[PDB]
């Protein structure tokens, strides 16, 4: 929509991006082609790490308005009052694969939200179940090793379908309970538009006066 | 499997409805327990392994979220995207879940090599809309240039500016919940964490025959693709402590 | 199948891998639990970026040995003696998607293989189809966004069915003939243990003589 | 597609071919042509966009290779590994093909950050097996620890070990080619790569009426997918440039 | 300064005198004080800024450290080593020193940049030379290849094992010592740790008058180079709540 | 000069940054006390590599015009017109010892200017002695290394005051101009305001009738 | 001492390692000249982050042994019998200073130990006075940034003699006890080998019946 | 030394010039040689070992330089800052000097590890003041957010932008000067490189009596600082080469 020229990233006009600088048309490339390598080089450091779990996902950007102000319980800024509006960013993700895994997998999905409200960012970061898998932090790398692709072949993907998974599940029965939903049609949902979200974890409300509430956060969907 | 026809659905789902003006509402709703009735249930609120039941405590309507802008660029602004629950803000605090306690190192620490170095809030999309400052300098990727006369604090050649500020009702500083703790240092389960079944089992019962028909399907399905035969009825086994029925039928469909 | 003891990465016996320390068994956990933090750290930092691409890959070690001394075409050792064997790592990966995408797609495939020589590692390092899409190395990263997932979105994975791709060879009609060759049932193999290989590019072998030779690499399945 | 039945197939069939004895062979043969014939066909042969046909210069089998053990940890062994075509030795060299000149560059360039620095041949699956000696030192992760009293040549502080060595029948230095030079430093297309049709067409019409129609529908699902149609209408209007039938086969599928 | 004509003097010193045989030499003291006596002094224990005086608690000789070896390339043995306190063993415990506390974070979260990633114990300086086994994998340039069937535990594949190893008198696992806490969630500094005038005192009051001689210089000739005067006043304040005679001595040099 | 918060990097103002977040005032800290970790974090990760070679630097922001129109000899922007100033980013250097070495010691010195055109930067790097100690780009490792402290104690640091130093100037004979230089009190100049600069290859400069012109770059100190 | 071929890290053997790869001896630098590159990169890649603090050390490698059984006040492996040998790396440091600055600056000493027990490293990470600056980390990186050069220009190296850090220790009286050790003489010793050494924290010492101990750390050079 | 009174003099003294107000100045001027004149002189132009003599071409005034801001934030603009000379704009152009050559590499290899990826051109003080357009995308720490529809070319699907710029007289694209270049590939140094003591001598003849005395003492106390005595004599012995006098003057130093 804004016709600009063509720039190496040091803001040079390129005259040519369609051949390598060489030694007559059909000799070797020479090494002071700066453009080829400052094209190249990005290419070649294009990837990041995924994350570990919920590497796949979808996002966008939104807004959010409380319905009335809550400071009777709570002395968060972006749920103070019905007019403040507050900018997000939500990402829904699966669990076990990769970036580049299948979106239709049996699995928990992630359903994390940035509130950037002018009191800082608030992260919630929940799944589309209410519980979770485990009950200690430290059992986290156990599960989810036991989850994903198995160390020596790297398979399945996308799938808790293999022995490993079942055999923690089998040795571990603090899971049976998000297994149950995992196993239900929840595990396998057919939009983010029509998905609940869950907190899990029993957070505190802090109100002006510092009385503590115990809160459990929903997101409901109304589509 | 729509995992065969389209891998990316729900990616394309979402995107398209955005497009089209149909943008996902979501209703933000809370449980609240007062800080009395702490030990008035069946299980330990704690315990993220167990959900609280909504005919005891209802969830309450609070706001309304909506997504209306797909994003410009998908690395830059997806993949590079940070959340980490321990970016909470004066009012909301944190308790002793040791899932979430554990959260709370992590998302943090996993950025460092994820979004290379601890500059990662330094990206639009993670960025603050609200100022921020403090005495911290440098990093990899660092662009904010700072010109404060000092980088430590207490500080008098910049007055001590910024400076702290005391918790208040609003705009005010971050003070934790002074809760009382007592106990001795150890690496042990809380005992009220010990009861696994029944949860599973209310779950269960609750499911339309159809719907206790599909969880048994995917038991079934999923069991039968682990190769080693003890696994097999070793879940069964478990699912047993939970219902009799599924159980069985599970069994039943792997030859037990 | 050896028994060792359960340690952090520095030696020390781990007694009880189940729990963080806290204060209290309802308590909070403590920043001195040294093992949680090993543990979790290790498991923060376990992913590294994928390859930009052939993301999506399996190998396995081999070995290889020459019918016949080729010593009157090429000073090259790991060629010169039918008694020589050479050890080898053979990878092969599909071209567009990611680590976790699919291995059935429709797509050119990368063969690789590393010879590990007397006189030097030897990466012969291939495709399935015996040309390119693309003249010269200054289009790779124009050709290659255009075949990866669109930048707005991230869709498709494992696809060349979008409009950039195609977009691409319209514009580029040097792509055609590998096009082709991709439409092709070459283009959807049915296992890497029956597929071929070639190196594409014309290289050079040099005798003890100093005798150039013009030469191109073929791989062809005895399965 | 086999990608909603088994995203892994041929991941897991080679695996298990492996386990059970079959082990996958292969025929390594070479095309070989002598310097002076290096014009003497319809095409460049630089030109990674055409093949050398087999009836031409026929493809000498020249050894066997076999694969017999998978690995032991997919992401030490498989992911870690890293290939790039400038890995050559004595008795190979290069030619001016300008799409593997570029290679040379990226392959090494590209391990910097994926491997995580200059030493990702000390990672097992790419360490030689050969003896390596050399001046380089430090980088990231580096195991080896040098002996050396010297980091540079010449050096007479250890005699100039490791000394370079001379080019010769076996286990002789790597010297290139002095293949003559001669030219202008120009950014220019060899017009000899200048025909993009000619062996697209020598390639459909010698496919089996069946392959044909496969083509076809390849051509034709892929091109569905397209959104804007005068993408469509100019990839059709190419395939025009190759095979009439071909062309018309395709443009009636998505009518035209 | 010999800062100018020798800025490696002690690097040299350590060096030469290993090469020479006079191998440095150094006695392992502990202090040690029975849990019970934890509130029997003038300070609080857990205090990093005071000391335990020799003639209230003796150090008690404990062992003999000999360095008889220089490494034998600098970067990849020195510059490579990775120190943290929080590398403790069985039969070793931290305490709740404030200080310490902070400190057992950062000496894991800064290897990540500095030395790579999270296999940096892989290096040969950092490596155990016991055995060490775990479920950790991956992470970048890993060298160790693993055979264990299972990455998890429990797991039932590979019989649970490595296994854990319960505490015991020797070869057991490591337990926290139990002790006992009991306090509200605060940040706050213990009133315990709230003067800081005596320990300076102490140490001053026991420097021969000519030792006594080169403290007033230091601070003199550091505040010298201070450019805000002010800052030189307040630091000669503080120096004034320590001892009369120092506090004006160093006045006296700067002029108040 | 403004007054704000002293916040978190997520603008989470900051009541407390005297103290770690405890149970009780003389207890253990918090795994939880996030504010604690991101102080400490950043610090943790505060430094980069530094340079490889010119390590030591001191730098000030600057601007350049041109006399009078070159363009009969170069078809160069910044140079075009005496009326179209240039910003500019000089970096002075040493060449041997780290970013904390001395300033003061004999050794060649680095000039480099970052010109900020507005047809691109130009980034001319350069030295104050008008050649270098070696001729092929090949060596430059083998140089460096033999000036740098010796690799098994680390020492000498900012000196060539060593025997690997010698021993290459010794057997490599082409380094004799530059040691010239460097023993010469231009090795040891009393400030960058009087420093001589040179770009010592010759380069060539394009006019835009396409003659080429051999150029070679000098700075010279006004004051 | 053990006469091995030059090569590159692929173990190719090197024929010339004197020249880059041309076209012509006075032509331009050929890109496939893939020994010069691997060298270049190599050399390009040789720095790695300095430590935050104490980036200034000496070490070298040695061994322990107790005097007597101290089983009696703790269970740890390596000090259970006098016959029991333990390896150790001693790293000694100053504190402010970067990697190339110098030894003999008015600064803390560190003097930190690497034990390799039969049972795990165990690291006893000392200084050279028995007490510390601060009493809670989280102040930790205000007093390094008091100490370290000053944020705008990068001065001084090696010296807390200006404003910044007695800004710092003016308003923070806790720091005059280290403070002072600072400015006596301990504070410019003058050889490692006359140093003594603290573990300054109070730790505890375990026994096989769970008596705990406090402890504090104290090395005494004999020398 | 002033290397023990003031470590940092140079940095300070600039840095405090410019904060009083004398800004540094320096005039850039051009050494000047037509193409033709290349071969015309007792040495090889492009032999960077080699000056060229100010009484054969001179050097031409050309512009003033004012360096009149230090920078905001030492580490954020300075040691964050990347010079390359492969940094260049259109109207200057390189040559076969085979050292600038090499250097062309590795100013942009370097700056992966040391900025931490390819989007260092992002961080402020390298950021471009003109506008900056292509298809790159990504890479660690990215900040641009690219709105482009397309991030390839040639694409019809945003009309071709951005689009590539034939030279011109200004404002055009970067082109190489058409060189003509002639000869084998090979690894040899130019026979025209070959001769090492006459630029050595011309500047010893060059300088005063006593700028003479001071090289002699400057040669003189390096070499008195290398151990190995033959490395001394080897040389003193190229001094030789170089001039008797000076050689003499430094070998009675040293004893020979
Ligand atoms: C350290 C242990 C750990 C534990 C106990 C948990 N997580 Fe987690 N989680 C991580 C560690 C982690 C992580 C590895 O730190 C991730 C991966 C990549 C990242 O940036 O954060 C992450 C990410 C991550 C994301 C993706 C961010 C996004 O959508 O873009 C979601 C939705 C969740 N988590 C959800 C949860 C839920 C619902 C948990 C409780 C049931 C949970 N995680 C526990
Ligand atoms: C210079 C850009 C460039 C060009 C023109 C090519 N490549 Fe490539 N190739 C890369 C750049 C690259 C890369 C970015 O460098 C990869 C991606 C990740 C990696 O390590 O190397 C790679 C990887 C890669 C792999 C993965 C090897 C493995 O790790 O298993 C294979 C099989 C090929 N390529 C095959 C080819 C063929 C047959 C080409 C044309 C004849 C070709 N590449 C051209
Ligand atoms: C082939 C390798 C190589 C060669 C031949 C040269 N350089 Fe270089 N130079 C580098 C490699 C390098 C480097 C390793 O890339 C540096 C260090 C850190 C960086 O980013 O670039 C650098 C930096 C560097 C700097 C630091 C720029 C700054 O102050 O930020 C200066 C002033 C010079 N060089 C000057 C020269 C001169 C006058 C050379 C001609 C002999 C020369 N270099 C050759």
């Amino acid at each position: 929509s804004e016709n600009y020229a063509l720039t190496t990233n040091q803001g040079v006009r390129i005259a040519d991006d369609q051949n390598s600088l060489r030694a007559g048309s059909r000799g070797p490339t020479l090494l002071e082609d700066f453009i080829l390598r400052e094209k190249i080089t990005h290419f070649d450091h294009e990837r990041i790490p995924e994350r570990i779990v919920h590497a796949r996902g979808s996002a966008a950007h939104g807004y959010f308005q409380p319905y009335k102000s809550l400071s009777d319980i709570t002395k968060a800024d972006f749920l103070s009052d019905p007019n403040k509006i507050t900018p997000v960013f939500v990402r829904f993700s699966t669990v076990q694969g990769g970036a580049g895994s299948a979106d239709t997998v049996r699995d928990i999905r992630g359903f994390a939200t940035k509130f950037y409200t002018e009191e800082g960012i608030f992260d919630l970061v929940g799944n589309n179940t209410p519980i979770f898998f485990i009950q200690d932090a430290h059992k986290f790398p156990d599960f989810v090793h036991a989850v994903k692709p198995e160390p020596h072949w790297a398979i399945p993907q996308g799938q808790s379908a293999h022995d490993t998974f079942w055999d923690y599940v089998s040795l571990q029965p603090e899971t049976l309970h998000n297994v149950m939903w995992a196993m239900s049609d929840r595990g396998i949902p057919r939009s983010y538009r029509t998905m609940e979200g869950f907190g899990i974890h029993t957070f505190r409300l802090i109100n002006a006066e510092g009385k503590a509430t115990f809160v459990r956060f929903h997101w409901k969907p109304l589509a | 499997k729509l995992t065969g026809r389209d891998p990316d659905f729900h990616r394309r789902e979402l995107w398209e409805a955005i497009e089209a003006g149909d943008f996902p509402e979501y209703e933000l709703g809370f449980q609240l327990i007062p800080e009395e009735d702490e030990f008035k249930f069946d299980f330990d609120l704690l315990d993220p392994t167990k959900l609280i039941p909504e005919e005891l405590v209802p969830v309450q309507r609070v706001g309304k979220m909506v997504l209306n802008r797909n994003p410009d660029n998908f690395f830059a602004e997806n993949e590079q995207a940070a959340f980490h629950p321990g970016h909470i803000v004066p009012g909301l605090d944190f308790t002793n879940d040791p899932l979430l306690q554990g959260r709370l190192f992590s998302y943090t620490d996993t950025q460092i090599s994820r979004l290379g170095g601890p500059n990662f809030h330094e990206i639009p999309i993670n960025r603050p809309t609200c100022p921020y400052h403090n005495f911290q300098r440098d990093g990899m990727h660092r662009m904010g240039i700072d010109t404060n006369p000092a980088n430590y604090e207490p500080n008098s050649i910049n007055d001590n500016w910024p400076r702290e500020t005391p918790p208040g009702p609003k705009r005010g500083g971050f003070e934790s919940y002074q809760e009382r703790v007592e106990g001795n240092k150890v690496r042990e389960r809380s005992p009220s964490f010990g009861e696994y079944y029944s949860h599973p089992r209310l779950f269960w019962l609750s499911q339309t025959p159809f719907e206790q028909r599909h969880i048994v399907d995917g038991f079934s399905f999923e069991l039968s693709k682990v190769v080693r035969p003890y696994i097999r009825e070793r879940v069964v086994d478990q699912l047993a402590h939970i219902d009799l029925t599924l159980a069985q039928a599970v069994a039943k469909n792997l030859g037990i």
